[PDB]
RNA sequence: CGAAGGCGACUUUCUGGUCUGUAACUGACGCUGAUGUGCGAAAGCGUGGGGAUCAAACAGGAUUAGAUACCCUGGUAGUCCACGCCGUAAACGAUGAGUGCUAAGUGUUAGGGGGUUUCCGCCCCUUAGUGCUGCAGCUAACGCAUUAAGCACUCCGCCUGG
């Protein structure tokens, strides 16, 4: 699913303050796991989790 | 009026230069890599600010700064020791500040840091 | 699903045949909702734009299907076309 | 559908009060035609991440929407920064 | 962001280096700046899960 | 993944379509080919930007016993995006697109059946592919091959001197 912004009891370890995901490897996953990890996320990391640049 | 004062220094993989300034804009003066014979991007050596920037920070003897905070945008070689005039007359290097910003972001592109 | 929604809404009058699923004479003229409404599935956020040439060889599957059934029996299709309401 | 999962902090420069002027909102009108704020998915003082609202903490209360109408979301989304109790959203159709 | 102290100068060769890398999402920072090629790197762009 | 040129920031979209596990089902309802489908990258291409970067020109420098050139900032446009594209690339597969195999193997993205469930992992079946080799076949050889440069049923076009 589409992990919402709380939706990152399990995964905060790849959240960040700052800018750290684990790519694919990182977390041994597959074109499933890895992709919630990818983009799932986001929607808890991006949007007011990551200053990208100015 | 003790205690006052950044080296702030726009120090690129050349250019060693850095601003004796407040510790916001207001910028009292500099040893940069215009200031002790060089001009700048070739002087990747520390002497914009090697002895003869503590000579100005002296001089002054207003800032008093225990904390010089040297503020980078970048690398060099001469920064590292750019703080060798916060240490030769001694003004107590204690902060490293090399960033690079990160606001967020305008428009359709301005720009900003990468 | 099955797009209940319109391919089990039209079937009040298009299941024509049972076991409904895969008989084509049932898909008889569900091509007229997808005027507009998919163009609803795209233009929100835009790009389903070969759906035009889908809907229309969609069209070309009617042609398909439906002269199948003409071939099946004349009067079929005439029953979907001479006394259906899109006609001709 | 455009089912809009919409990030909002609060501006959290705030008082409770003014949180409470906008997230009286974010229960019962997001609560409108299936707009479903599922409960008071609004938490108390969290961490502000990249710093926003010239505030150096998170007062993160966030409008939470699992649905396919999603009829109130827009509501807030045209009052995200004009707000004093939101900052920001998210653009995101979800069928 | 950073502040160092109790270090000499002449050994700041050793405390300018080590606040620079750890960013797993070092690209995911850059967004919107400085965008480049990766010629020689289509070699190793076949990758993972960026999109495919 | 697309008709291709090609397709890259991500929250999202249509998830269109791939996609494999189910495929719930009337009775040839398709490939190529009159139709017709669109564009195809740039050099260049019909408006503000554009000389901001880069940048030809010019400057200006000079190797050792040789420039204005490898050298380029100011800088000529151009570069570039909000209104028009050509039908060209090593778009090369030098190898056209339907029915199916050629001992087959191979680890694997997807989606599944699962045992064991593990601590989300070990083992078996799996295919669009993914690669790897590798049987037959292949041509002179390059070298191709369960996914052709083979094998038996479809069309296309090419040309039998250039």
């Amino acid at each position: 699913t589409h992990i919402d912004y709380k939706d990152t009891e399990l995964l905060k370890r790849f959240i960040s303050e700052r800018g750290k995901i684990l790519p694919r490897r990182v977390t041994g996953t597959s074109a499933k796991y890895q992709r919630m990890l990818t983009t799932a996320i986001k929607r808890s990391r991006h949007m007011a989790l990551l200053p990208y640049v100015k | 009026n003790i205690e006052n004062g950044v080296a702030h220094i726009r120090s690129t993989f050349n250019n060693t230069i850095v601003t004796i300034t407040d510790e916001f804009g207001n910028a009292l003066s500099w040893s940069s890599a215009g200031a002790l014979g060089f001009k700048g991007s070739k002087k990747s050596t520390p002497f914009a600010a090697q002895m003869a920037s503590e000579t100005a920070s002296k001089s002054a003897m207003e800032h008093g700064l225990k904390t010089v905070e040297v503020t980078v945008k970048g690398p060099g070689p001469g920064r590292e020791s750019a703080i060798r005039a916060l240490q030769s007359a001694g003004l107590e290097v204690t902060a490293i500040r090399d960033v690079t910003p990160v606001p967020h972001n305008g428009c359709r592109p301005p720009k900003r840091r990468r | 699903a099955i797009s209940q929604e319109r391919k089990n809404e039209i079937i009040k009058e298009y299941r024509v045949h049972e076991t409904d699923t895969g008989s084509p004479e049932v898909q008889i003229a569900v091509l007229t909702a997808e005027i507009n409404a998919v163009n609803e599935h795209l233009r929100t956020h835009k790009k389903d734009h070969h759906s035009r040439r889908g809907l229309l060889k969609m069209v070309g599957r009617r042609r398909h299907l439906l002269n199948y059934l003409r071939s099946k029996d004349i009067q079929r299709y005439r029953e979907l076309i001479k006394s259906l309401g899109i006609r001709r | 559908m455009r089912t809009y999962e919409v990030m909002y902090i609060v501006r959290p420069n705030i008082e409770e009060d003014a949180k409470k002027a906008l997230v009286e909102r974010f229960n019962g009108i997001l609560a409108t035609e299936g707009a479903e704020v599922l409960e008071a998915k609004d938490w108390g003082k969290r961490r502000l991440a990249y710093e926003i609202n010239d505030f150096k903490d998170g007062f993160y209360n966030i409008v939470r929407v699992k649905s396919d109408n999603n009829k109130a979301t827009d509501e807030f989304q045209r009052l995200a920064k004009i707000s004093d109790d939101i900052i920001r959203y998210m653009v995101i159709r979800e069928d | 962001t950073v502040v160092r102290k109790n270090e000499s100068l002449e050994d700041a060769l050793r405390r300018f280096k080590r606040s620079v890398s750890k960013s797993g999402t070092i690209q995911e920072v850059r967004k919107r700046e400085f965008y480049e090629k990766p010629s020689v790197k289509r070699k190793k762009k076949s990758e993972a899960a960026r999109k495919r």
